[PDB]
């Protein structure tokens, strides 16, 4: 099985240095041309750099030349990105992708969120949103965490770890009036299930480094 | 560089019909060595995009015959023979032959279905965020369709304005849904204030316009 695992995302202010890496696995990593692409908030992909097999062709669009550094260990099965003297233009899911022939990527990464901006890394507060008679719907019952008020963007919510993922709705984070982001994480489960079922929201933002396990009661 | 301009922006389709993008390059796609290097992607909500066809008709090894490429010059078009409901999302062509390679700027993939009502659930704010001043209650509309819906707050019977904000979910891969997030924000001594708080849903699924309601 292929895998690109992107690492290293995260905010820095303007005029600031950030270093992407990506680590295939699945193929032949030293025989593949390689690739970072990005996509703006809201747009479309755009390129941003690649690399041949040896590594003697490096390729930048003219946005970044001079600013990024596209670098490869074959012998670690990892493409690097270094950029330099970021701009909030620059801000995107960066993506590294394999090129197998003319701009044909057939194998992604998951993608790393950088954002360039000169405020502040703010943790999330997490609220439970419990289940009451105000949260059932005939047989069902929903509940949620409230995950307000951070920054940048992203946040992860998984619940019990991963096991639980059927009727689950995680929403896309809404920019606040204050600047900072919030965004709610919902269940639907049976409201039999109330009071035997354990029910615990993860969230993760790793640019404060917070990781809360939240046990989310009637 | 070459711009690639896509057509339509947006287009509704529903499951089993067939649907047609079309992709227009500023310059031929022919290379030297006399093949055309066009592609086109899918991107799935809150997923990377992958490739569906390259070298204008060549179809990737996990996408199947109902995707079709063609054309020539610089005049291309994707075909779906018959859409499923995964096939939701944004498409973007791509051209090779020249450097930079250039990227289209998307066209949305929607799927129309049949009406469903949401499920309404409403969230009084937690003790755990009265304790630090401010006050969030939460509105919440389950797996309906379409996606136009009014979501009205009523504090004692005065509607609000200006102290909400919403949040949609994209369309669902498997059955083709929205689900809606409304929170309305108000200072801990605002909250106090007022005893009823009411969120009034209008939806072209309900029988008629739906409250959920809480005594604080
Ligand atoms: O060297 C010219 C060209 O290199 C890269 O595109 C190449 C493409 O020309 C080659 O034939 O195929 C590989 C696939 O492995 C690349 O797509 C650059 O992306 C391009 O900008 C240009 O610089
Ligand atoms: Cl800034
Ligand atoms: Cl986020
Ligand atoms: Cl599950
Ligand atoms: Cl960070
Ligand atoms: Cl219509
Ligand atoms: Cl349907
Ligand atoms: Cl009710």
């Amino acid at each position: 099985e292929v895998q690109l695992v992107e690492s290293g995302g995260g905010l820095v202010q303007p005029g600031g240095s950030l270093r992407l890496s990506c680590a295939a696995s699945g193929f032949i990593f030293r025989d593949s041309w390689m690739t970072w692409v990005r996509q703006a908030p809201g747009k479309g992909p755009e390129w941003v750099a690649d690399i041949n097999q040896g590594g003697s062709h490096k390729y930048y669009v003219d946005s970044v030349k001079g600013r990024f550094t596209i670098s490869r260990d074959d012998a670690k099965n990892s493409l690097y990105l270094q950029m330099n003297s970021l701009r909030a233009e620059d801000t995107a899911v960066y993506y590294c992708a394999r090129d197998p022939e003319f701009g044909a990527l057939d194998y992604w990464g998951q993608g790393a969120l950088v954002t360039v901006s000169s405020a502040s890394t703010k943790g999330p507060s997490v609220f439970p949103l419990a289940p009451s008679s105000k949260s059932t719907s005939g047989g069902t019952a929903a509940l949620g965490c409230l995950v307000k008020d951070y920054f940048p963007e992203p946040v992860t919510v998984s619940w019990n770890s991963g096991a639980l993922t059927s009727g689950v709705h995680t929403f896309p984070a809404v920019l606040q009036s204050s600047g900072l982001y919030s965004l709610s994480s919902v269940v639907t489960v049976p409201s039999s299930s109330l009071g035997t079922q354990t029910y615990i929201c993860n969230v993760n933002h790793k640019p404060s480094n917070t990781k809360v396990d939240k046990k989310v009661e009637p | 560089d070459v711009v690639m301009t896509q057509s339509p922006l947006s287009l509704p389709v529903t499951l089993g019909q067939p649907a047609s993008i079309s992709c227009r390059s500023s310059q031929s796609l022919v290379y030297s060595d006399g093949n055309t290097y066009l592609a086109w992607f899918q991107q799935r909500p809150g997923q990377s995009p992958r490739r569906l066809i390259y070298r204008v008709s060549n179809r990737d090894s996990g996408v199947p015959d109902r995707f079709s490429g063609s054309g020539s010059g610089t005049d291309f078009t994707l075909k779906i023979s018959r859409v499923e409901a995964e096939d939701v999302g944004v498409y973007y062509c791509l051209q090779g032959t020249h450097g930079p390679h250039t990227f289209g700027q998307g066209t949305n993939l929607e799927i129309k279905r049949t009406v469903a009502a949401p499920s309404v659930f409403i969230f009084p704010p937690s003790d755990e965020q009265l304790k630090s001043g401010t006050a969030s209650v939460v509105c919440l509309l389950n797996n309906f369709y379409p996606r136009e819906a009014k979501v009205q707050w009523k504090v004692d019977n005065a509607l609000q304005s200006g102290n909400s904000q919403e949040s949609v979910t994209e369309q669902d891969s498997k059955d083709s849904t929205y689900s809606l997030s409304s929170t309305l924000t108000l200072s801990k001594a605002d909250y106090e204030k007022h005893k009823v708080y009411a969120c009034e849903v209008t939806h072209q699924g309900l029988s008629s316009p739906v409250t959920k309601s809480f005594n604080r």
